[PDB]
DNA sequence: ATGAACTTCAAAA
DNA sequence: GCAAGCTGACCCTGAAGTTCATCTG
């Protein structure tokens, strides 16, 4: 029950409305916004930073799965509208040119198709149009705290449309469909059953998602490599018949497990408890309130459910810790 | 009803999920179980298959990590070096564990002409009391023993009284039918079981 | 090609060392959490099985293969071929991708976590040196020494059980010779294995039953309850071997079965 | 936790120091330090170059105290204390080093009590 | 659930002396942390930290790795303090709890003056001979603790041998006989349950070595405790 | 290179001072706490032999690395700096690089470290390797402190005129130490182990407690050197058998130990006449 | 420098005093406590070697630092402040400073102290080290305490003028420790150690205990000194032996000591002639 | 045509 | 006179896409 448990809690949180993932989604934290209008035009390089005593990658916002990049060529991946700072400006402080020039060209591909696959709307457009203007670009770097995001690295970038300063341009309710049927009709054309998790049909889930927080890098959960991790010759990914619509699931609550109040590390291993909420455990995770103060008691409602106390190491993630009780 | 009792002091049931991460199952697999019953005894004659099992021992996990590769094995490079290939595997072994399996037998598609079932029967019950096996069985992994010894009934206590904890979907056994002799390719359909009493009732297909 | 069962139970003692570390808590040995009795890996001994083997051969037919950077640098028939050539394969084992059981060369050869009989005492010696390594922030303009960590066991008694079986030495090759110096290997392979972090370590017992059939004619359970190795009367804690007291039971196998003391 | 019947050389040595330093503690009041502040650092190595200094004063302690009866219960008590060191030992094990100071602070812990000394030598 | 958080954190709870800056629950992660060398990046996340927080929320046996680690941290910091002392007993009073250590029994968070197990009695002799020498002399450079903690916890005869000669000395050079007589007296009715000096501790018994020390320790800096003991003579 | 197997037994006492001192505890001796036996680990004789080396040769070939004024980075690039440059293939490069410094350097042969910096060049794991040493009568600690008249830093401790620090320096009564250390065939081999190397490598073992000294170590020195030589890389018996003949008991009526007349020391050589030969050094 | 190798065992009696204080046993005489045996720490010579340095020379190059009015941190300073001011790279300029205080300062030369204050300048390891001193005959403890009719602060005293605080000054009956001192060759070149410097230390060593002397440490001399020559950096023979030739053991009938014609003293001076030479100095 | 080495991904508490 | 400076550790070993070189094909 690795992942059952984990796929039965993320249909509990998920639909109980409280910032969670959904269908193709992940809270990914942005550092800095950028803000434009209707038609390209860079007018904006906002920053939401300033939490603990670390300058953060700025907020949380419900941005497209990322697809999972790390490669040599990694520019044929192409994300949607979130990806790195090499794929809107074309900068690169230490990634050098020709690599980072490709990555805009994939990037603005991509949102010309997205554009071409879904008109009318008033958002995509400003972003395909941004990409193509090629006097605007060159402005970004020239802000007024673009000094700051260069020293940083791993820096995100989004786009945010005019007459809204809430929601991004992946957030209106139009793209959304598309990104649900992303993952419901395209990414559902693969190998057969039967699931690992669900017993049921679901896509054989090629190449895990990345899980953010655990590491320093998006560290994969599980994820099958090299050679010697196949069972009967599967071949990178199929050693594991895992759904999508459960691999995506797992990752998402993950995500949000390592970046919410339950997300604290004892020592070397990030020991994140929940609930069943049928959450209100109020015993693990409440072990970094203020003072430590004393919320030991006994109401006769302590709660289930066991909890995941795993450790990172180089990009992979090791389990520790399995008991129910 | 042929009734066995498989011991030994770990365990290690790598799940198909975490691979490059192994974690045990809290109970025997299945198809671990069939697989210990191959390694007994076996014949193109005779299909394995669990029909119950009952736990023994309790959970007593222990971390344990291992240097371990990722790199297959051909005939191309003529060697290997694990430096370039080094990968830290864990393994949460099942310290003291010991479970009592109720199996039979059918009869498969190229039975020939000595497939009789009191034969095999008879051969599997002295090979259980003489000690006589094809292949060391395995618990998980063939890095652990499995000193198995036969049994009638009930010779060793269970602390798995109530109603203790789920699994969820476990692996039974591969599909072995969409496949020519010497398996190759095939998939794993993983199964339920049935609640949390004794132990896990294995359903056939 | 051998025709018989074999099961060896193989005692040996680590006396000033590491005998086998946890690379995910530092490197101290394994040990039980609940009972607190020393573990260590059976593939340990395999390495070291290995390393004696190409210390001893250098030759064609009794390669290893599974070797590394630092010390040594139409379908069944090619396997056959692969089985052939090397020892480790007719020994161990090999996963070969071109094979026909998903690819898998089970072989007879199968050992055993060797687990302690008495829970020993991880010493953590937190040495130094006199020397830094890279430009870090522990290596200041004055004195570039850094601080250390190694770890040792006063004595650590492990006990693994091998099995060794005929079907499969008949389709590798794992003949009489390659027994005899698999025997060889066992009772004198932590010698030309040994370093500064594993310090003293050696072998102080192999006792092999040998089986008349090819499939045996005793249960392994008591062939290893037979072999009582546990602590003498008025020794709280080990120091050395001339602490335990090994017992053999040879008042039972003298049927059917022959056995053989490599070891002790 | 006392054992009069240790049986060991050690032990009875240091609760006939123990007797000794109630000695010297009970001889006077006002005192900066007792004999057991100077002379233990070498009694639990050398007894020898302690002990029979301390026998050699006890006369004058029990001259200068203050009841015959105390003295008398705890001569009595160093009597059978003592009677059984076979041989006064060139060297002290270290076992036996440490075995001193237990039946030392054993005896001083029996002694500075409230009637325990005179109900012992009750049945005598 | 919660009933495994509330029987590790009821014995969680020790003596802690007055002024002392570390609170009354420590913070688990500082708890765990006084298992490390200095800073909690390289520690051993396997059979320590990855498991004692494990045995820790499920009223399980705690590991023995966690008695090793220990034992090592007091052979180190030559001190145990508010980190070690309330994560010792949790591997003894859970190996009571549920029965499979030897004959010893169950800790309480106070001084126990009894018990009369030859490793407990080491501990609170070897934490008063401290206080001895921390009253004798108000400042120095290392603490008799800081010089005897690397094998006082584990070999009796081979360090108290040649420390038993000391307090009397220190005894000798404090400025007040009366808090001298009192220091004798609580060292004798301790002592008292020592029935003699083995040739070493069992890993069952450093704990309570450990344990012990910091038990008399911390009750040894109350404003008021000694002489009060002491006015029961 | 060398084609025979060694295996040697050293028996090594010291009269007063700590041999291998613990930084964990400030000072104290490292001494077993469960059975009261002194234990000094291989580092401190392998450090002594890199200065006996050191002080002796002071030449090519000869290498040992400077004290605490050396840097690993600057040795790894000077050695990164002959024929090896860039053309020879990072996979290739790395195993230049290791014979070469196992070449050129005698310590890397002798006592191997790290190649593992800003640039890898393999790994040596070297034939030589010595194991921790051990008492056979356990030692008693002394605890012996001293002081000091002056102050160092300018603390809390500068009275208007006592300036005293204290300190701790502790001591051996005395203490007969076994170690074992062992050489293979192949290694030597790969690395370059040659005769010579072997005879100075001996030499430095039955010189290494008579030149390095110091005031915390005290008196130290050795008492023999047992070698067990096997004629070929095959073992035909095992290494227990020889570490149990070198039998070092305690004196039949004297408890603790002393000296060399304490420590009654038997050979028993009668079996060790087939294909090994026996050597002794250190007496 | 010098370009040989010496190792010198000193035998120095006692006749009434305390040699060595213990710190954690107010003035008790620092003895062994399991077989009774005196032990004198090496510290205690240094300094009287420092103290009779100090009060013959009183010249440059051949500094000692004073006592109690003398500050680490000062005298560091004060060294920092010639040619290597701040231009010479820290990483260099330690080792500089090093240099200069090991040439100007003779002490450092003798026995070196500690260079890392508030501003690091190395370290100097010194090949002048001396060991703890032993006696062979299990010496006794007298524990013989005096009073002091005048009171130190108004708070000890009695109700009255009988103003008395007592006092312990311990003795020993009669004390032959016997030391023992190696000199390399490598750090004296590194130091500048010369064969005036030698010859000083000799002379220093001669004469330590002729004029040094105080109350509580009583009446102090010397008795012996054997020093062995090696012509060369390499060590031909064990210090074991040599330390074994002066065998001082006590009378045939008395079972104490109390004079030198108690302690009988042979020298076995046969095999040891190849390539060293022996010299007496003390007798 | 697919096993082993090469190169990019975040900048840990 | 509650210490001085001195660390408390090296380097990797990842997922996936892009090259290097010897097996039956």
């Amino acid at each position: 029950m690795i992942l059952h448990a984990l796929t039965q809690y993320y249909q509990r949180k998920a639909e109980s409305d409280g910032g969670i993932a959904q269908e193709g989604f992940e809270n990914k934290e942005i550092p800095f916004i950028i803000v434009i209008d209707k038609q390209g035009n860079f007018i904006q390089l906002e920053d939401t930073r300033e939490l603990k005593v670390k300058k953060k990658v700025g907020r949380t916002f419900l941005v497209p799965k990322g697809l999972g990049r790390s490669g040599s060529k990694s520019y044929e991946v192409s994300n949607l509208l979130w990806d790195h700072y090499g794929y809107v400006l074309a900068y690169a402080g230490e990634k050098g040119q020709e690599q980072a020039d490709k990555q805009h060209a994939s990037f603005t591909a991509k949102v010309n198709e997205l554009k071409q696959a879904l008109p009318d709307d008033a958002g995509v457009t400003a972003v395909a149009a941004f990409l193509s203007s090629a006097e605007e670009k060159s402005k970004v770097m020239q802000a007024a705290n673009w000094a700051e995001c260069a020293k940083v690295k791993g820096c995100n970038l989004s786009f945010r449309l005019v007459d809204e300063a809430v929601d991004l341009v992946c957030q209106s309710k139009a793209v959304r469909e598309y990104v649900s049927q992303a993952n419901q009709t395209q990414s559902d054309n693969a190998q057969k059953g039967i699931c690992l998790v669900t017993g049921k049909a679901a896509p054989i889930a090629r190449l895990h998602n990345a899980v953010k927080g655990v590491n320093a890098k998006p560290a994969p959960f599980a994820s099958v490599n090299l050679s010697a991790f196949e069972s009967y010759g599967k071949e990178q990914g199929f050693a594991f018949p895992i759904g999508e619509q459960a691999m995506f699931e797992y990752t998402t609550a993950l995500n949000t497990l390592l970046a919410g109040e339950n997300r604290f590390r004892i020592g070397d291993v990030t020991t994140v408890c929940w609930g069943a909420k049928r959450a209100h455990i109020d015993a693990v995770k409440a072990l970094y309130k203020s003072l430590y103060n004393g919320q030991y008691c006994k109401p006769d409602g302590e709660d289930k459910f066991y909890l995941l106390g795993l450790s990172p190491n180089s990009a992979r993630i090791v389990v520790r810790f399995w008991h129910e009780t | 009803r042929f009734i066995l009792e498989i011991s030994g002091d770990l365990a290690c049931f790598t799940r198909s999920e975490l691979k490059v991460e192994r974690v045990s199952y809290p109970v025997i697999t299945p198809s671990a179980a069939r697989n210990i019953l191959m390694a007994i005894l076996w014949k193109p004659a005779i299909r394995w298959k669990v029909l119950k099992i009952e736990i023994l021992k309790p959970i007593q996990w222990t971390n344990i990590r291992r240097n371990e590769v990722g790199t297959k094995m051909s005939e191309r490079s003529g060697s290997l070096y694990i430096e370039d290939n080094r990968q830290q595997r864990a393994s949460m072994l099942l310290k003291d564990v010991a479970y009592r399996i109720h199996a039979d037998f059918d009869m498969t598609s190229e039975a020939g002409e000595s497939d009789n079932y009191v034969k095999f029967a008879e051969m599997f019950k002295r090979r259980a009391k003489k000690g006589q096996y094809f292949h060391q069985p395995y618990l998980g992994c063939r890095e652990f023993p499995c000193d198995f010894r036969l049994l009638e009934k009930a010779e060793d206590g269970l602390p798995l009284e109530d109603i203790t904890q789920d699994f969820g979907f476990m692996l039974y056994d591969m599909d072995f039918s969409k496949s020519d002799p010497r398996d190759s390719n095939n998939a794993e359909p993983m199964f339920y079981q049935c609640k949390a009493v004794n132990g896990v009732i294995t359903v056939p297909p | 090609t051998i025709e018989k069962r074999y099961d060896f139970v193989f005692l040996f003692d680590v006396q000033d060392g590491n005998p086998n570390g946890d690379p995910d808590a530092g490197n101290l040995p394994r040990i039980d959490p609940q009972t607190g009795e020393g573990l260590v890996t059976d593939v340990c001994l395999k390495r070291k099985v290995r390393n004696f083997i190409q210390m001893t051969q250098n030759d064609e037919h009794h390669d290893i293969f599974i070797r590394e950077k630092g010390i040594l640098n139409k379908t069944e028939a090619a396997r056959q071929y692969m089985c052939s050539r090397y020892y480790d394969i007719r020994t161990f084992g090999a996963v070969m991708t071109t094979g026909k059981n998903a690819g898998q060369v089970r072989g007879p050869v199968q050992l055993t976590f060797s687990r302690s009989i008495d829970p020993i005492m991880t010493l953590e010696h937190s040495i130094t040196r006199m020397a830094v390594t890279n430009e870090k922030d522990a290596s200041e303009t004055g004195d570039n020494r850094t601080m250390g960590r190694k770890f040792t066991v006063p004595y650590g008694l492990y006990r693994c059980h091998g099995f060794i079986s005929t079907h499969f030495a008949k389709q590798t090759g794992f003949s009489e010779n390659d027994l005899e110096l698999f025997w060889q290997a066992l009772v004198n392979m932590f010698d030309h294995d040994h370093s500064a972090a594993r310090g003293q370590m050696n072998a102080r017992g192999l006792y092999v039953f040998e089986h008349s059939n090819n499939l045996g004619d005793a249960p392994a359970d008591s062939l290893f309850k037979r072999i009582q190795v546990v602590k003498k009367d008025g020794v709280e804690v080990v120091r050395s071997f001339d602490d335990y007291l090994v017992s053999v039971d040879d008042k039972n196998l003298e049927e059917t079965k022959l056995l053989r003391k490599l070891g002790g | 936790g006392l054992d009069r019947n240790r049986q060991d050389i050690g032990y009875v040595l240091g609760r006939l120091f123990a007797v000794l330093e109630k000695i010297q503690a009970e001889a006077n009041p006002g005192l900066n330090a007792t004999i057991a502040d100077r002379y233990f650092g070498s009694a639990s190595s050398t007894p020898i170059a302690v002990f029979g200094t301390l026998m050699r004063l006890l006369p004058h302690h029990l001259n200068k105290l203050e009841f015959e009866g105390r003295a008398v219960q705890l001569q009595w008590e160093i009597r059978q204390i003592l009677e059984h060191c076979q041989r006064f030992p060139n060297h002290l094990n270290l076992e036996q080093q440490g075995l001193f100071a237990i039946g030392y602070y054993h005896e001083t812990q029996f002694l500075f009590t409230k009637d325990a000394l005179k109900n012992l030598f009750n049945e005598a | 659930l919660s009933e495994s958080i509330a029987a590790w954190y009821d014995d969680l709870q020790m003596v802690r002396g007055e002024n002392s800056p570390y609170p009354e629950y420590m913070p688990l992660p500082r708890l765990l942390g006084n298992l490390v060398l200095d800073g909690k990046m390289e520690n051993l996340p396997s059979d320590l930290i990855a498991q004692i927080t494990d045995a820790a929320l499920n009223n399980r046996v705690l590991p023995v790795s966690l008695l090793q680690a220990a034992l090592r941290r007091n052979k180190a910091e030559q001190k145990i303090t508010y980190g070690r002392a309330s994560l010792l007993k949790a591997y003894i009073n859970r190996a009571i709890r549920a029965g499979r250590l030897k004959n010893m029994k169950e800790l309480t968070m106070g001084l126990d003056r009894n018990r009369q197990d030859i490793g407990y009695v080491l501990g609170r002799l070897f934490a008063v001979l401290e206080k001895i020498q921390a009253e004798a002399n108000p400042g120095l450079n290392a603490t008799i603790a800081d010089r005897y903690f690397g094998s006082a916890s584990s070999t009796p005869i081979a360090v108290f041998g040649t420390l038993m000669r000391l307090l009397p000395h220190h005894l000798n050079k404090l400025e007040f006989e009366g808090r001298a007589v009192q220091l004798q007296w609580e060292i004798r009715q301790i002592l008292e349950h020592c029935q003699r000096f083995p040739n070493h501790l069992n890993l069952e018994q450093q704990g309570l070595f450990a344990i012990g020390y910091y038990h008399e320790t911390q009750f040894l800096f109350t404003k008021d405790a000694l002489k009060n003991l002491f006015n029961e003579a």
